[PDB]
RNA sequence: GCAUCGGUUCUGGCGGGGGGAUAAAGGCCCAGGGAAUGUGGCUCCUCCGGGAGUGUUAUAGCCCUGGGUGUAAUACCCUCG
RNA sequence: CCAGAACGCGACGAUACUACCCGCACGUUGUAGACGUAUAAGAAUAGGCUCCGGCCUCGUAUCCUAGCAGGCGAUUCCUCCGCCGGCCUCGAAGUGGCCGUCGGUAAUUCGCGUAUUGCAAUUUAGACACGCGCGGGAUCAAAUCCUUUGCAGACGACUUAGA
């Protein structure tokens, strides 16, 4: 059954500037600027109030009405990213062979590179290149902890996922071999 | 890729001019004679125009080079000509490189170096018409097999009602074009070296 | 309904089979057709469905000899459109061969078609035919994934053609401005009998 | 599965005359056999079927029940 | 066995090409190019600077 | 700030509302009256 | 000088014979008239003469150009295609060729 | 099931010496014409009162026209349909301007959503919902809302099917 | 908080919107039946613009920029007529660019042979003046 | 080739007549009744944009019943040209 | 990496003649079929265009369109069209812009001619290709057989040599 009208709302903070044209959303805040193309979803954007973004769908099915919630969460996470940022803390733990993590910043590409050595004594050097806009540091407050911060939640979480996926134990009992790099905390920078 | 233009040198040797003829001994040897005159008329304006066309329109530049077969012991007097691609640099750099290399001899050691692997491309030894045993390496049929033992016993024993293109058949063996790779250069010896 | 010397159809945004049906009927009627930008033709449905259909096409081949008689798999987008058109034409008759010779298909817009008028066929336009929310793919993408070698070359040539068209459009805007000012300035010096006579007739 | 990159032999939707005729004959035989088991069916069948009644979401079910009760009272008074 | 088309084999070969064989072939190319450069160095219409025209069809005959 | 914990750890996720696309067609008082009428009819 | 044209006929194309799916009847031809797209417009052209003009090899009585004459008889379908009868049936090779629909016999 | 009309059909059993004045039975039949209306009347009467066509006669056939065809109305239809499972009730709602138009929309809807033909559908009651609160379905409740207003996104313009080629790409905004 | 949204702005269908039908007549919307049909009435004194009260499919109509203010839902022909000549719908339709296009189409359709010849001659005279003006402009810059 | 005809047939337009609930509607009046997807007014909130409450026409309208114009018009069906 | 469409394509060299190129002179020459066979933005379609004022369903548009199949002479106008040359420009299967000369030209108006093709009969008219002619400008080539070779080979074919 087709619903005549459906609406969502996104509040916007005072220090955030949001520009939407042809379903291409650009959100700028104190921390920078994020951009995302939402042209794959039919939606009418509007300014229903000062500081409120309205989302509408007309004559839509239940699935079309449901996609507005995903669009709302995506734009809200972009606003949170340019306002407070996103920070994922990872911890690398080992039993016998100490995991050596080296963080460099490539001047040519502008991205960070994480090199992992001595994982369960292996002689290969694992290299993971971060998505742009993601900053990686080795924490000095705690032991064996990486901190990945950024404005794009998808970029920060996918970079943490890449680091988690590259250090995988193969052909061993994982009840016994506990070695790896794991996402230990998720939150905001501010 | 499409050949746009070709520019030649002012002087062409007789051994490379023999490549354009089948009966050079009877010919008036007229090849490139009208082409050599455009180096003289209008101060080579057509030559310069074609060089500029190569500079501004082309992405791949190849020189034309011929062997000096007269320095070989061969009875053949007609030289071999081929296009050799210039790699590296920009297209203008390639054009200046080739134009500077016009009418000049290039030795082997300024293209290849000792301790390098190269590819060798050639046509193989011809053997003529050959049966399946030496052409494909099939098993010989037993002794005194009826109608021949250097054969294949069943060529089409199943459907379709055809001979399949995958079945070993007698025919031409050798004189095939082959490209072989990873051949190490052990020595580039100099011909003027009396102890090479 | 209009008889033309040749109709140049911009293939961008057109559904493959519907455009092929319309083009084949025009060819059999006796109209010359040139379809350009066959890489920008659309196929309805998910991309993997089109890829599955092309791989099912690539399965078929004459078993005893693949160099003759077998279905020859043409990977270029123009040739995919040509196969769709040839399926709707009695190509094994002399009339069908004659109708097929009145058609030309290309990737991109090679000259001199870049300076010719390109038309659209609304009965095959994807934005008018497909329901919003359905999936669609691109014939150029399918061609690149099944082995067409000149996607990047056509892209660079099309970017050059669009830059030259941008310069031409700036000149066209300047000409439109000058013609508007010319009509405005000459409107004062045209006889009012002529002016309201043309106004009454509708010009 | 690797269906997209390597599809298998297609399942043909083209019918054959032999199979069409056989399926038609089998359908006719099944219809006749079902009639035969129906005429010798020993299963009990009610004389009057269970009538579903009035739907609840019909807005005037209450006044229709009022009409039914009034009709019963009128019929009892007439009889 | 890992095939010649294996992804891990390809990545290993790419690292070898970048870190090991690359500088060697680069230096050899510099030497060879230097030698062959040593051998090599050893109106617009009427001049050809403006590119003029040289001295089956795509369209229907019309 | 948020005082409660979200189970999947995505603490930036907003306090969502229920997905009721037919919300606002019927008021509460009318539905109460219809409840009484349907109960009497049953 | 005058730089206009001289056309006093309407352009048409010979599409087909009168046919079912398989059997064809060359006694009647199907003509598409340019700019005519429904039966209401096709009703205007009923009875109008139509000429198929072609070229032969010999020059016969001063000309190489031969004509087959006919008339538009009735509409066909709903899209302004018309049926026509010619003195001899039109050549089967002329499917897709042009024909000239006159404005006579006129009733305007 | 076509351009339907509603007929008042009155019939009776033939008079006899035992029963000189038989009872008259009236039915409202949605039918394409009078022949179908009388046939459906005898079908229902055979199913109900065991009065056959040979022993009965049609007393009257009349057309019931809508009193106000220019007033938008909400209709509730209680119907029963026969499927492979058996007989099922439905209550459905239609926003139309007449009873016959609601019944046509009902027949189209039942065919589209449940594959039911004309023969397997028994229309038991068609009512006009007197009040807005009597509307039970959300697809009519969204239409009877206060200050109803909506746009028309993505309107394909009507282009003549005889005009094969166009020199401009059409717009979907008006 | 700066929000800049560049999006679409359709015309809405509601009670009071005037529709242009395929025959050129006009009809104000009285009540919306569903998303595909409305009840509409054109009580215009001009016979070319008038429409009887009845159901109009929205596929067979176009949304004009005219909305009658405060037209009640379900209003009959008298109330709709009073609102119609109260608002002056006919005049606003006449200044609408759709009616100018329709008027131009009718004028060009009604032309006879002599009319078309006179159109050609007058257009050539005006074109001569416009050509002189364009030569002056293009020679200037 | 045209004109005037005959035979058969396809297609377009116009003038009448009849029926039904002597169509049903609808417009304009007359007399009653009623309600909300409550108009105006009044009260209370506000982002001052608009909401919530009250109730029967006011600075909009609607629904139901009866009557007049009226043997109204029109649809549909039949029918004479 | 192998083959290379023997009815797919490109570049270049030399091209004797009746061959090549230019001009006009026409075809009982041929062609799936000229008759104004006129018209380049790109891009989006839950958005666009703009001269920045506004505009957008709509190519039902714009251009062109009169004169013996379009004559002759004026009045008048500086508008449109075409061939050449110069300078630029155009490589996706290469061609347009500006300037200059020359030639033609109702935007306005008028004078003389049109008849007889007899009341209709394709309105023989375009483009491309081919061919026969002249009058000129330009150029004097190869291949095969044969002898030979063995890097080849059943025979043809192939790699060679013969001034």
């Amino acid at each position: 059954m087709r619903y005549i009208h459906s609406e969502e709302t996104i509040p916007v903070p005072e220090n955030v500037k949001v520009s939407i044209k042809s379903r291409l959303v650009t959100v700028e805040g104190p921390r920078g600027k994020l951009q995302k193309d939402l042209s794959h979803i039919a939606v009418n954007f509007s300014v229903v109030k000062k500081g409120v973004i309205g989302l509408e769908i007309h004559h839509g099915s239940r699935k079309d009405v449901a996609a507005l919630r995903t669009v709302r969460t995506i734009i809200n996470n972009m606003i949170i990213g340019v306002t407070k940022g996103f920070k994922y803390k990872m911890r690398y733990v080992y039993a016998h062979f100490p995991i050596n993590v080296n963080v460099e910043k490539n001047a040519e590409t502008g991205c960070y590179e994480v090199e992992i050595r001595n994982f369960i004594g292996e002689k290969i050097v694992r290299k993971v290149v971060m998505a742009p806009g993601v900053e990686v540091e080795i924490s000095k407050a705690q032991k064996d902890e990486l901190i990945l911060s950024g404005n794009s939640l998808e970029a920060v979480s996918q970079s943490a996922a890449d680091i988690q996926q590259i250090c995988k134990v193969r052909n061993k009992d994982i009840r016994k071999f506990l070695d790896g790099i794991y996402v230990s905390e998720k939150g905001n920078i501010v | 890729l499409r050949s746009l233009t070709t520019v030649w040198a002012e002087h062409l040797s007789d051994e490379v001019k023999r490549r354009f003829y089948k009966n050079w001994y009877k010919s008036k040897k007229k090849a490139f004679t009208k082409y050599a005159k455009k180096y003289a008329e209008n101060n080579g304006a057509s030559i310069t125009r074609e060089l500029e066309r190569i500079k501004k329109y082309c992405t791949v530049v190849r020189v034309l080079a011929h062997t000096q077969i007269r320095k070989t012991p061969l009875k053949q007097k007609k030289a071999h000509l081929m296009e050799i691609q210039i790699n590296g640099g920009s297209v203008a750099d390639k054009v200046e490189f080739g134009r500077s290399l016009f009418e000049k001899p290039v030795t082997i050691d300024t293209i290849f170096e000792k301790d390098e692997m190269i590819d060798v491309i050639a046509v193989t030894k011809g053997h003529g018409f050959v049966g399946v045993t030496a052409r494909w390496g099939t098993k010989k049929l037993p002794r005194k097999t009826h109608k021949g033992l250097r054969k294949v016993a069943c060529i089409g024993a199943w459907h379709p009602s055809h001979v399949q293109w995958t079945v070993a058949r007698a025919g031409q063996m050798g004189y095939h074009h082959r490209t072989s790779v990873n051949h190490k250069i052990y020595r580039i010896g100099k011909g003027d070296d009396e102890a090479n | 309904s209009s008889f033309e010397s040749v109709v140049v159809i911009d293939g961008k945004g057109h559904l493959l089979g519907r455009l092929a049906s319309i083009v084949a009927k025009q060819l059999l009627s006796g109209q010359k057709i040139v379809v350009v930008r066959c890489e920008a033709l659309n196929i309805s449905g998910e991309f993997f469905r089109a890829k599955l259909k092309y791989h099912a096409y690539l399965r078929k081949m004459t078993r005893y000899n693949p160099t003759r008689g077998g279905p020859f798999h043409f990977r270029a987008p123009s040739r995919i459109f040509y196969k769709a058109v040839r399926g709707m034409i009695p190509h094994k008759t002399a009339r069908g061969a004659a109708a097929l010779e009145r058609l030309k298909v290309f990737e991109g817009v090679p000259p001199p078609y870049d300076k010719k008028k390109k038309m659209v066929v609304p009965q095959a336009l994807r934005v008018l035919r497909l329901q919003p929310g359905r999936k669609y793919c691109t014939v150029g993408r399918l061609s690149h994934e099944v082995g067409w070698k000149y996607q990047d070359v056509v892209a660079r040539l099309e970017e050059r053609r669009k830059a030259k068209g941008a310069a031409y459009y700036e000149r066209k805007k300047l000409a439109a401005r000058q013609l508007s000012e010319a009509k405005k300035a000459a409107a004062a010096k045209v006889d009012p009998k002529v002016s309201e006579a043309l106004a009454a007739y509708g010009y | 599965a690797g269906t997209i990159n390597k599809p298998k032999k297609p399942t043909s939707k083209r019918k054959t005359t032999r199979l069409r005729a056989k399926i038609s004959k089998r359908a006719a035989e099944k219809k006749r056999k079902e009639r035969k088991l129906a005429r010798k069916n020993p299963e009990w069948r009610s004389k009057l079927k269970k009538d579903p009644g009035i739907p609840n979401l019909f807005p005037y079910k209450e006044r229709l029940l009022q009409q039914i009760e009034e009709e019963r009272i009128r019929r009892k008074e007439e009889l | 066995a890992k095939s010649a088309r294996a992804s891990r084999i390809k990545e290993n070969h790419q690292r070898f090409k970048k870190n090991i064989a690359g500088p060697v072939e680069a230096a050899r190319l510099e030497r060879l190019s230097a030698k062959l450069m040593a051998i090599a160095q050893a109106s617009g219409v009427k001049s050809g600077k403006s590119i003029g025209r040289k001295d089956s069809s795509i369209v229907f005959p019309m | 700030k948020n005082l409660g914990m979200r189970k999947n750890g995505q603490v930036w996720l907003p306090a969502k509302k229920a997905f009721r696309p037919t919300k606002g067609l019927t008021s509460w008082e009318l539905r109460v009256k219809k409840r009484q009428e349907q109960a009497a009819m049953k | 000088p005058s730089e206009a044209g001289h056309r006093l006929y309407v352009k048409g194309r010979h599409l087909s014979y009168q046919r079912g799916r398989r059997n064809t009847h060359p006694k009647t031809s199907l003509i598409k008239i340019e700019g005519v797209d429904d039966t209401a417009a096709a009703n205007f052209y009923l009875g109008k003469r139509v000429a198929y003009v072609y070229r032969a090899q010999k020059e016969v009585r001063g000309t190489k150009i031969r004509v087959i004459w006919g008339k538009i008889t009735r509409p066909h379908g709903n899209s302004g295609v018309v049926r026509a009868k010619f003195t001899h049936p039109l050549p089967a090779r002329s499917f897709g060729a042009s024909v000239r629909i006159m404005l006579y016999p006129s009733s305007i | 099931m076509g351009r339907l009309q509603e007929y008042q059909v009155i019939g009776r059993h033939l008079p006899t010496e035992a029963n000189p004045n038989p009872a008259l039975y009236r039915m409202r039949i949605f039918a394409p014409n009078e022949v179908v209306a009388k046939s459906r009347f005898w079908y229902f009467l055979r199913g109900l009162k065991k009065v056959k066509k040979a022993t009965g006669e049609i007393v009257s056939v009349n057309v019931i026209s809508e009193k106000h065809p220019l007033k938008v109305k909400n209709f509730g239809i209680w119907l029963r349909y026969d499927s492979r499972s058996g007989t099922h009730n439905m209550y459905k709602e239609y926003r139309e301007t007449s009873r016959v138009a609601a019944v046509e929309a009902m027949y189209a809807d039942m065919a589209a959503r449940h594959r039911a033909r004309f023969r397997s559908i028994h229309i038991l009651k068609v009512v006009e919902l007197e009040k807005t609160e009597d509307v039970k379905r959300p697809y009519i409740k969204q239409l009877v809302a206060k200050n109803l207003s909506f746009p028309l996104p993505h309107r394909v313009p009507k282009i003549s099917t005889k005009k094969i080629f166009s020199a401009k790409r059409p717009s979907t905004f008006s | 908080a700066e929000i800049n949204v560049e999006a679409t702005s359709w015309r809405r269908v509601e009670v009071g919107r005037v529709l242009k039908l395929e025959n050129g007549s006009l009809a104000a919307i009285v009540e919306i039946i569903d998303h595909k049909r409305v009840l509409a009435d054109g009580p215009s004194s001009d016979p070319k613009l008038a429409t009887p009260r009845g159901i109009v499919p929205l596929s067979r109509a176009l949304l004009t920029p005219i909305v009658i203010p405060k037209l009640p839902r379900g209003a009959r022909t008298g109330a709709v007529k009073k609102a119609w000549e109260a608002y002056g719908v006919d005049a606003k339709w006449k200044e609408t660019n759709w009616a100018k296009k329709q008027l131009q189409q009718e004028r060009r359709q009604s032309l006879t042979d002599f009319d078309r010849f006179k159109v050609m001659r007058l257009k050539k005279q005006r074109r001569f003046e416009e050509r002189k003006a364009l030569a002056k402009i293009k020679a200037a810059a």
